[PDB]
């Protein structure tokens, strides 16, 4: 076997400029012929991978001319131009000289974009799980960057942890935005106890944390 | 142009064969080499092996001991068996129409992917619970809603809102496992909130394996 | 002295399946016309550097000829997989010499398209090098003596469309 | 006390391509510590026996150091054919000196990627013993222009060698130096 490696993992990239991938094999790929064989994939959000460069020089059809490559013998290189909104995805090259063909670790590439103010909203739970047995309150987070944030839950002015999660979506390609949500569980028994609550939402572009809470006893 | 799929069982036990089936059309018989790729969870992409029209095929030296591929021109479809398999071999399978067969590797087409699970549980039927908006899901014109479902297995679940003619603000979060065993997921709408009262929420939720459709009215108050 | 010009600019052209092989020796030929021409898009050679064979004597030579397409002429070459490599003529991994090739759309054009040429596409097993099979019957799992029945060749589509032109190969082993 | 120290515990070692010749002299060295010292692991040489070293005075001495893989590291001695011998670092048929090689793979490897210690490959025109010629440029056969790599008519001369697997006996990142008398 043989091993791909590249470089960086991670790559955030402002709109605009250029960047550039790396992806350095371990044996040398050049066949009897002058040609070397490689590929580079792109893997969108929520879709199936796609062609872009086949041997290294020679574009796929459909695709912008945007992307080229170089190099030979254990040394390649992929350029992108101009960076867009749609160009979110994880890139990958393969090896094709001889049996077994393998991927590296796959590239991210990271887009950059203006603080926006997040928007926080409150589900409070209906009779429907008030009955089933368990009730669970959901706090949610949408269009903000970048990523970074941290989140309580504030029962009857009580901290509480170890029993909620909360969910990620990876980076919209319309506006490069990301979008979080808190869940938290609770029985029957104890949830007859306390009042009110709330969730708590920090982030970087906020000049204050923001609090929203909800009264138990109205529909 | 040539659109691939799959079809198959998602759940399997362990140390039992593995079925499956990659059906083309448009494009008909021609010289054109057929493989097939997986990918685990959350990890890199592997490659497993290519079969030929005629029927010779080459074979991956891990995965040589216990597996098999054949065609049928007939029917245009190809099959891949899998048996004595182990909870390792839970992932997502693609099929190719290029073949990465040592000369070039051109993966032109791929398919849109069928996720398969090897475990002793059950397969189980959902519990979708509406998320129906309240005063405080509103901070000034805009309100969000959505619903939930709980208790299914296993993975995946396809959500859809007004029949496909709402696909703006729509948002399906990945599920998390609970420690009972049970995964849980659901799915919000962001709308600009300014005809409240008469507008229809449906969110279309569906489970193949267990053949459960329900379409859930999610109603304000 | 040895006529390369026979063979070089020849009149038809054998399809890629029953190429027609030759044997040329007890002569003198020069390796320069055809080296320095400007003709020829590719010119690959295999152990010995182009412009030392002249320095170079041998017992006999060979000249292989055929038909294929433009993009399909990297699969001539010591030990690919696929549609030549495979099911037809196909290289060894032992010494192989000059392998020539260059495009030929001048004069395989039209509306018609010259459907004359055939390739070999559903062969059952793997060739020996320079194998040259002459046959033609169907494949199937049907145990049917004579017939589902669909032929072992088919057409070179060709016609004035840039991996799709008429190229001609013509091969020097020694 | 002739300074060798520094020459064999230096920090940088020159590429092989571009070998750091040192020169030594004014001095006295003792060649019983380098004989007796079991931490290098091959040293033999000819055209003076090692035992005799110690009752010579010879005019002037030359320390090249520069790094090798674990293989072909035979090579470098004259008469000699291979890749890196014939082509990289040559030595001639008269020649009189020793070959000291050892193993310090402990500070290159075990890492994401060496990437420090560059090579050319399997073209040019031949060696010379003692050219330390430098002229990187891109070449090949077959009436080519000379613009860029452009592999399918071209390529750049030099490229890496790679350590990070722990695997190969041969493989690993042997550092060698050559004393010439």
């Amino acid at each position: 076997d043989i091993v791909m490696t590249q470089s960086p993992l991670s790559l955030p990239v402002t709109p605009g400029e250029p960047a550039s991938i790396s992806c350095r094999s371990s044996q040398s790929l050049l066949q009897n012929n002058g040609y070397n064989y490689l590929a580079w994939y792109l893997q969108k959000p929520g879709q199936s991978p796609q062609l872009l460069i086949y041997l290294s020089s020679t574009r796929a059809s459909g695709v912008p001319d945007r992307f080229s490559g170089s190099g030979s013998g254990t040394d390649f290189t992929l350029k992108i131009s101009r960076v867009e909104a749609e160009d979110v995805g994880v890139y990958y090259c393969m090896q094709s000289l001889q049996i077994p063909g393998t991927f590296g670790q796959g590239t991210r590439l990271e887009i950059k974009r203006t603080v926006a103010a997040p928007s926080v909203f409150i589900f409070p739970p209906s009779d429907e799980q008030l009955k089933s047995g368990t009730a669970s309150v959901v706090c949610l987070l949408n269009n903000f960057y970048p990523r970074e944030a941290k989140v309580q839950w504030k029962v009857d002015n009580a901290l509480q942890s170890g029993n909620s999660q909360e969910s990620v979506t990876e980076q919209d390609s319309k506006d490069s935005t990301y979008s979080l949500s808190s869940t938290l569980t609770l029985s029957k028994a104890d949830y007859e106890k306390h009042k009110v609550y709330a969730c708590e939402v920090t982030h970087q572009g906020l000049s204050s944390p923001v609090t929203k809470s909800f009264n138990r006893g109205e529909c | 142009q040539v659109q691939l799929q799959e079809s198959g069982p998602g759940l399997v036990k362990p140390s039992e064969t593995l079925s499956l089936t990659c059906t083309v059309s448009g494009g008909f018989i021609g010289p054109h080499y057929w493989s097939w790729v997986r990918q685990p969870p959350g990890k890199g992409l592997e490659w497993i092996g290519y079969i030929y029209i005629s029927g010779s095929t080459n074979y991956n030296p891990s995965l040589k001991s216990r597996l098999t591929i054949s065609v049928d021109m007939s029917k245009s479809q190809f099959s891949l068996t899998l048996s004595s398999a182990t909870a390792a071999d839970t992932a997502v399978y693609y099929c190719a129409r290029g073949g990465g067969y040592l000369e070039t590797g051109p993966f032109e087409y791929w398919g849109q992917g069928t996720l398969v699970t090897v475990s002793s549980a059950s397969t189980k039927g959902p519990s979708v619970f509406p998320l129906a908006p309240s005063s405080k899901s509103t901070s000034g014109g805009t309100a969000a809603l959505g619903c939930l479902v709980k208790d299914y297995f296993p993975e995946p679940v396809t959500v859809s809102w007004n029949s496909g003619a709402l696909t703006s603000g729509v948002h399906t979060f990945p599920a998390v496992l609970q420690s009972s065993g049970l995964y849980s997921l659901s799915s919000v709408v962001t709308v600009p909130s300014s005809s409240l009262g008469t507008q229809t929420y449906i969110c279309n939720v569906n489970h193949k394996p267990s053949n459960t459709k329900v379409d859930k009215r999610v109603e304000p108050k | 002295l040895c006529p390369f010009g026979e063979v070089f600019n020849a009149t038809r052209f054998a399809s890629v399946y029953a190429w027609n092989r030759k044997r040329i020796s007890n002569c003198v030929a020069d390796y320069s016309v055809l080296y320095n021409s400007a003709s020829f898009s590719t010119f690959k050679c295999y152990g010995v550097s182009p412009t030392k064979l002249n320095d170079l004597c041998f017992t006999n030579v060979y000249a292989d000829s055929f038909v294929i397409r433009g993009d399909e002429v990297r699969q001539i070459a010591p030990g690919q997989t696929g549609k030549i490599a495979d099911y037809n003529y196909k290289l060894p991994d032992d010494f192989t010499g000059c392998v020539i090739a260059w495009n030929s759309n001048n004069l395989d054009s039209k509306v018609g398209g010259n459907y004359n040429y055939l390739y070999r596409l559903f062969r059952k097993s793997n060739l020996k090098p320079f194998e040259r099979d002459i046959s033609t019957e169907i494949y199937q799992a049907g145990s049917t003596p004579c017939n589902n029945c669909y032929f072992p060749l088919q057409s070179y589509g060709f016609q004035p469309t840039v991996g799709y032109q008429p190229y001609r190969v013509v091969v020097l082993s020694f």
